[PDB]
RNA sequence: AUAUACCGCCAUCUUCAGCAAACCCUGAUGAAGGCUACAAAGUAAGCGCAAGUACCCACGUAAAGACGUUAGGUCAAGGUGUAGCCC
């Protein structure tokens, strides 16, 4: 089968001073 | 193929707007079948309707 | 390397509470105890019985308020009274909290033969101390 | 309605004059000669891209053609004045420690900015991380010395071009002017030359700022009546 | 923002082209000044080469 | 024993074995079992007023009741169906638009670059992957370390395009770095009539040779698949290209952008020589078409007509014009590009 | 049965000081690399060290000691994936 799967995600708002 | 996948597209010498899509607008040549992917059966009917 | 009760460093996206963020060597230094009774004082008895009861109450409340507890329980004993202080979330309707409070207090009073009370403090979300 | 008239009478008007701020009256070939602006390094130190600006070599000491210096300096001062007139941020740069104190005072006096210290990696190309996402970078960078203290081009010359910031620069006979927007061939070592440059840029910037206030004030008085 | 290819053209040509292509929404504050009073030479990156063979520098001695 | 039971998080962390020596040097999915569960619902089917059923009914407080055997069978059966549907959705596979081949990353779109911090946007730009490579480095402790190197290209289809490399341990992180960086290294590519190049381009970058030919409208993109991808991002519709020597993707991309960025337009040719640039088309007969005129003064002395030009010819071009080029792979029928 | 599927709790370097997201730059945009204080491209949240705390001090001793290394130890603490037994 195919495995070149693009799966977009963004980091969680866990970077705030 | 593009023609056979839509039963409402009718290859007819009067449906010129559909026929123009299979003719090069710059050179006037009829695209060969691999260009558009139409099967040999529909490409012959397109070539006859265009002529 | 030591492991006991240590939330290990990650990519900076793991929220941890104040209690979870402190290893065992900080007990009595930066964090208090989650249960207070006289069983472990010098010359006092029944430490074994108080311990079993505490372990059960923590499992009982975890499964009785599923997905609601936002922190560990605080168990307090004075005389023969048993106070259970829990920090819960604001997702369940108030009616269900009142049902579960009346249900759990009554069931535990008959189980351990003592007046039991449950004090709930609600929070909009799990209080985050740091992101490991 | 009123914005087009503003930008037309204030921002577009000065661009229609060859020397709107009269910067040609600030210097002459003789004043540059008295400040030793024509003295270059020895021939053994010459940079290839500086040959077009060199009048010749007097006993193995390159002489800078002040006739070209005057035309380049005219363009450089004119550009600096127009940027000060438009309220641009001007940053002076120089690692020559003999003149660090002089240059920092000149920047504070004309109301601009100076960076004469060690230049840390990414001050310009990574500014949003070093200062903040809303930081405003300089609109013009003026190098009074284009070389660092190991005789290499100041890293900010490359990084100013990367960030598309125009650069004015004094270029001695051992300097590389290819990436300098408005280069000015001249001596960058003698205190008399460096002091002259500081006076010219300081005066050009101070005049342009006063001109901007005179034009604005006049534009408002006429606006009401 | 602007292209950081400082060795491809100059800050003026790169800025002018990206303004044409609609990539840059506004022209920088210096663009109109450069256009009205350009430098004598367009600031294009060049690689310095050592001279070989019979190539000499055209600097003359002053006598 | 009730006291030996553990929580769900502990049970899944052990069963999944995501952490361990087996997952360090290349040496099962979690399921939330509390998902569809309702507080108060049990096997016996009791109806607890105020918990799993409304507290009041018809203005009066309900009493403890229990569902009948038949009514409880429906609840159980309904819960199993709800479980199958939820699980079925996960097994459903999305239809991927494949790239150059079914299992390759090359040619796949990554979407527009992310919006900048200062409210900057790039919706007009499309991103394409050109190469994905697993690079390995040897380290003292861990040994053979695995990383990802990606090459992506961006472009708005109107002359502005660029490329960038991205490196990271995770592939999606490399994708992010590459496409966000490429949008800050944009070239502008001049296009003749917004569909082809201004003249034939022949260059070498390191060991990669690229030969590009200006073509008329309707010719299409008959080029290396990576060049086709980049041409669509730039906005070139008609061109022929041949790649020779090393077929290094990064050298191909870097060489392509060098050649396309260093081309002379017709206006630049008119200004450099102070002459009219006249175009002759066989479909328009002998009609001379002026495409560019010098903005400065116009020269009066004609360009010298050398009887024989001393230009270097490409044997492949000459051999093809003489009908001596024989290849079963040239001029094959292909899908529209 | 499998510690070579694992959680849990640990040994070891450690009687260490390093680990690192997110960026930036260099190498022609290759694997990769990134310091010189009279400084020359690095900025770095967080983690560790440190600091604090316990014991009789600010000393000492405890405690602490990251990321990784040895598929290191333990399925026989308990739990548990996979496989197996059920007169
Ligand atoms: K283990
Ligand atoms: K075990
Ligand atoms: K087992
Ligand atoms: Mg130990
Ligand atoms: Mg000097
Ligand atoms: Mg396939
Ligand atoms: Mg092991
Ligand atoms: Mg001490
Ligand atoms: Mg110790
Ligand atoms: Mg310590
Ligand atoms: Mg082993
Ligand atoms: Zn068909």
């Amino acid at each position: 089968r195919h495995t070149a799967f693009v799966i977009p995600k963004k980091n969680v708002p866990t970077s705030k001073r | 193929c593009p023609i056979c996948r839509d039963h409402k597209l009718h290859v007819d010498f009067r449906n010129v707007k559909l026929l123009e899509q299979f003719v090069c607008a710059h050179t006037g040549i009829i695209f060969y079948a691999p260009y558009t992917g139409v099967c040999v059966k529909q490409h012959k009917r397109l070539t006859q309707a265009i002529q | 390397k030591n492991r006991a009760a240590r939330v290990r460093v990650s990519k900076g996206d793991k929220p941890v509470t104040y209690e979870e963020a402190h290893a065992p060597h900080y007990i009595a230094h930066r964090k208090g105890w989650l249960s207070l009774h006289t069983g472990n004082l010098d010359g006092e008895d029944h430490a074994a019985e108080r311990t079993v009861e505490d372990v059960f109450l923590r499992k009982f409340m975890w499964g009785t308020f599923p997905g609601c507890l936002a922190d560990q329980l605080v168990l307090k004993r004075r005389g023969n009274q048993l106070e259970i202080c829990a920090v819960v979330l604001r997702q369940l309707s108030p009616h269900k909290y009142y049902f579960l409070v009346g249900y759990s207090e009554t069931l535990l009073s008959y189980f351990y033969k003592c007046p039991v009370r449950l004090h709930l403090q609600t929070v909009p979300s799990k209080v985050v101390y740091k992101y490991l | 309605e009123d914005s087009t008239d503003f930008n037309d009478k204030i921002l577009n008007e000065p661009l229609k004059h060859s020397d709107f701020f009269n910067v040609k009256e600030l210097f002459s070939v003789r004043s540059l000669f008295d400040a030793r602006v024509h003295l270059g390094h020895k021939a053994g130190c010459r940079h290839r891209f500086m040959e077009p600006y060199i009048f010749g070599s007097r006993l193995d000491h390159d002489i800078i053609d002040l006739e070209q210096t005057a035309t380049h300096l005219q363009l450089a001062l004119n550009f600096t004045a127009h940027m000060a007139y438009r309220k641009g941020i001007i940053l002076f740069i120089s690692r020559n420690r003999q003149f660090s104190y002089l240059i920092e005072n000149m920047a504070r006096d004309c109301g601009e900015y100076a960076h004469t210290r060690y230049f840390r990696g990414g001050m310009l190309t990574n500014a949003r991380l070093l200062f903040g996402p809303t930081v405003r970078l300089p609109d013009l960078i003026i190098f009074l010395h284009t070389l660092n203290n190991i005789f290499e081009p100041h890293v900010a010359v490359r990084d100013a071009a990367k960030m598309n910031i125009p650069t004015v620069g004094i270029v001695d006979t051992n300097c590389n002017p290819c990436l300098i927007t408005y280069p000015v061939p001249g001596n960058d070592d003698s205190p008399l030359a460096v002091h002259l440059y500081c006076r010219l840029f300081q005066t050009a910037i101070t005049r342009a700022k006063e001109k901007r206030q005179q034009v604005e004030a006049l534009y408002r008085l006429q606006g009401q009546k | 923002a602007g292209s950081r290819l400082e060795t491809v053209g100059s800050i003026f040509s790169r800025t002018r082209d990206l303004v044409r292509a609609g990539v840059l929404k506004e022209k920088p504050l210096w663009f109109d000044v450069y256009d009205a009073f350009p430098p004598l030479r367009e600031p294009v990156f060049q690689r310095p080469r050592v001279r070989y063979g019979k190539a000499k520098a055209p600097i003359q001695d002053i006598w | 024993s009730f006291f030996t039971k553990l929580t769900a998080d502990e049970l899944w962390k052990g069963a999944l074995a995501e952490t361990g020596a087996g997952a360090k040097k290349g040496r099962k999915k979690r399921k939330d079992l509390n998902r569809g569960q309702i507080i108060g619902e049990g096997r016996y089917g009791f109806l607890w007023p105020g918990l799993n059923v409304p507290l009041m009914k018809n203005g009066a407080v309900q009493t403890i009741a229990q569902r009948s055997k038949e009514e409880q069978e429906k609840v159980e059966a309904d819960m199993i169906q709800q479980r199958e549907e939820w699980d079925r959705k996960k097994k459903m596979k999305v239809k991927r638009e494949r790239g150059w081949s079914g299992n390759s990353w090359g040619g796949i779109s990554l979407g527009p670059p992310d919006p900048g911090p200062c409210g900057e946007t790039y919706e007009d730009f499309d991103t394409r992957i050109l190469e994905v490579r697993n690079v390995f480095t040897m380290t003292a402790k861990e040994g053979r370390k695995k990383s990802i190197r990606v090459l992506v290209a961006v472009g708005n289809g109107k002359g502005a395009a660029g490329f960038s490399i991205g490196k990271a341990t995770d592939r999606m992180d490399a994708f992010r770095k590459a496409k966000n960086r490429a949008v800050h290294h944009l070239h502008y590519i001049e296009r003749y009539e917004d569909h082809t190049i201004f003249h034939d381009i022949s260059l070498r970058f390191k060991r990669t040779h690229i030969k590009m030919k200006k073509q008329p409208k309707g010719y299409g993109l008959r080029c290396h698949r990576a060049i086709i991808t980049i041409c669509r991002l730039i906005g070139i519709k008609d061109m022929y290209a041949k790649v020779s020597g090393s077929i290094n993707m990064l050298s191909l991309t870097q060489g392509l952008f060098r050649g396309l960025s260093r081309q002379e337009t017709h206006q630049q040719l008119a200004d450099k020589k102070g002459l009219h640039v006249v175009e002759i088309r066989e479909e328009c007969g002998p009609l001379p078409i002026v495409v560019a005129s010098p903005r400065g003064p116009l020269r009066k002395d004609p360009e010298p007509e050398d009887e024989v030009p001393d230009v270097k010819l490409d044997w492949e071009d000459v051999k093809t014009a003489q009908g001596m080029k024989r290849s079963v792979w040239s001029n094959l029928k292909r899908a529209a590009t």
